[PDB]
């Protein structure tokens, strides 16, 4: 039984939420913010991402320079992400460097310079950063997965923005953004390691204390997504491995069906033909797929956003002229969620979850991780006990009656890179989504 | 008229009989139309974007 997280709110409405860990030496300190490129429209798309750069550019106290010595002296790191709906800052130090570390993420988010000078400069490392994803296949395949399932619709937008945008950021939109979104409501101060949430408490009325309120304060996690069955083919005759990735629209953080669809994303499961374990795993297509050498690798995803989701799979595989099988053979094990499923596989999966849900949780950054996606997307840290009860209720019906309405027959979104001349056209794919015989 | 029935006797009942297959291929016509279009459509509707490598 781990540390019941604490958590306090400020006068502003910023959260701020603790788990302590006497054991550990270090702490992960942050600002998790309840906003992200989702929020930007055609026009500012990308100004998140771009934000996230000039962070880390020079304060009105602290240059540049100054900033990265700070840091360097503190011994520890800083790190940032801008996802859809998430913007993270956080700080990995020693115990009794959190005070530092709190003070200069506080400097960063309010008191950024955002000076022309450097807005130019960034300007051409963004410019470079789109034409170097191109390698990275997975981000690759899974950034058209989104634009074409949410097609010309804000979740369905890069994070990077088009080359257009990146030209045309100015400070002033900048700050515009920052001061819209960055609100004391939307953000979450969280520690994890150790920290005394009393002491974190302290630095956030000294710090945070002068935080902008939104007008409307919404709880936190608050969002209509249009999902279209579609795809989008890259082929790439030069590459060796074909990537496809094959969803359905999945399931928000708040649906009554979130843990159903992660039940029924366990039974598929994940297979990695480098892994020793993986020819023995107990998923149906796990034995297909090693036993007929059809992939490389598949990783079942249950994404969740806070009005939609994406469910699905991701395959990499050499074996080009078996690509139809491959796909045939993962659109059947998908059927058989609604019409074969019984308590056996069920009841298989909640034993591999009740665990698995635990054990991700294995660093003070993946602590803060979970308590900060949780508080910003649920509004609150759910308790392994509660989780333990949820995971506890699915059914192998409940299993039968999402698959049912949620995968069988129903419009998927297709993305493909590679030699995928083995792909057959949109139908014969969706045609997969169901059973004849049955 | 007594001679062409003399010559056809099926006469009467190959013309309600070919009435009866008219309206129903027609209406299959039509629906295999319909049916083909639909398959068709993802085919019609493709568009592309190239860029040269
Ligand atoms: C051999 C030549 C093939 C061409 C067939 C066209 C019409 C022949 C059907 C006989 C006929 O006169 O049927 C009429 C209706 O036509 C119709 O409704 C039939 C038109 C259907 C077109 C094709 C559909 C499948 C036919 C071929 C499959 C055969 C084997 C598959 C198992 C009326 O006759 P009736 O209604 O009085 O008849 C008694 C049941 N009430």
């Amino acid at each position: 039984v781990s540390p019941k997280t604490r958590t306090s709110n400020l006068k502003n409405g910023l959260t701020i939420a603790s788990e302590s860990n006497p054991l550990v030496q270090t702490a992960t300190v942050g600002v998790w913010i309840d906003a992200g490129s989702r929020n930007e429209n055609a026009y500012n798309n990308g100004t998140a991402h771009f934000f996230e750069h000039l962070a880390f550019k020079g304060t009105d106290k602290r240059s540049q320079h100054q900033l990265e010595l700070d840091i360097e002296n503190m011994g520890g790191h800083l790190n940032a992400y801008t996802s859809r709906e998430s913007t993270v800052y956080y700080a990995k130090s020693f115990k009794d460097d959190v005070p530092k570390s709190v003070e200069i993420l506080a400097d960063i988010l309010q008191h950024s310079k955002l000076a022309e000078s450097a807005i130019d400069r960034e300007r051409e490392v963004i410019t470079r950063e789109l034409e170097e994803v191109n390698k990275q296949y997975e981000e690759v395949v899974f950034d058209h997965l989104h634009a074409t399932a949410f097609m010309n619709q804000p979740l369905g937008r890069t994070i990077l923005g088009p080359r257009e945008n990146i030209q045309t950021i100015t400070n002033t939109e900048l700050r515009k953004f920052i001061t819209e979104n960055y609100t004391a409501d939307r953000m979450v101060l969280v520690g994890a390691g150790a920290v005394d949430h009393d002491a974190l408490v302290e630095l956030a009325e000294k710090y945070f204390s002068h935080l902008p309120s939104s007008q409307s304060p919404v709880p936190l996690g608050t969002p209509i997504p249009n999902f279209v069955g579609s795809e989008v083919r890259l082929r790439d005759d030069t590459m060796p491995v074909a990537h496809i990735a094959i969803a359905v629209e999945g399931v928000s953080w708040t649906s009554e069906d979130y843990y159903t669809a992660l039940v029924a994303q366990a039974i598929i499961g994940n297979y990695d033909r480098a892994v020793g374990t993986s020819r023995h795993q107990g998923s149906r297509l796990s034995n297909i797929v090693s036993e007929n050498n059809l992939a490389n690798s598949f990783q079942s995803f249950s994404t969740s956003y806070s009005d939609t989701g994406l469910w699905g799979i991701y395959l990499t595989s050499e074996n080009t002229t078996q690509i139809d099988d491959l796909v045939h053979f993962t659109l059947k094990e998908w059927n058989r969620l609604s019409t074969s499923v019984s308590n056996l596989q069920v009841e298989r999966a909640k034993s591999q979850l009740k665990a698995g849900l635990l054990l991700s949780l294995d660093g003070t950054t993946y602590v803060a991780e979970d308590i900060g996606r949780q508080l910003t997307t649920l509004g609150r840290r759910v308790t392994p006990a509660e989780v333990e009860a949820k995971l506890e209720a699915v059914t192998e019906h409940d299993v039968r009656a999402w698959a049912q309405k949620t995968l069988y027959d129903k419009d998927i979104a297709l993305v493909g890179l590679g030699p995928i001349e083995g792909l057959y056209d949109y139908n014969r794919i969706r045609n997969d989504m169901s059973m004849m015989r049955w | 008229a007594f001679l062409t029935w003399a010559a056809e006797p099926e006469h009467d009942e190959r013309k309600k009989l070919g009435l009866k297959a008219i309206i129903v291929i027609s209406a299959m016509l039509g629906l295999s139309v319909y049916i083909k279009k639909f398959k068709w459509s993802p085919i019609k509707n493709r568009k592309f974007i190239y860029n040269p490598p």
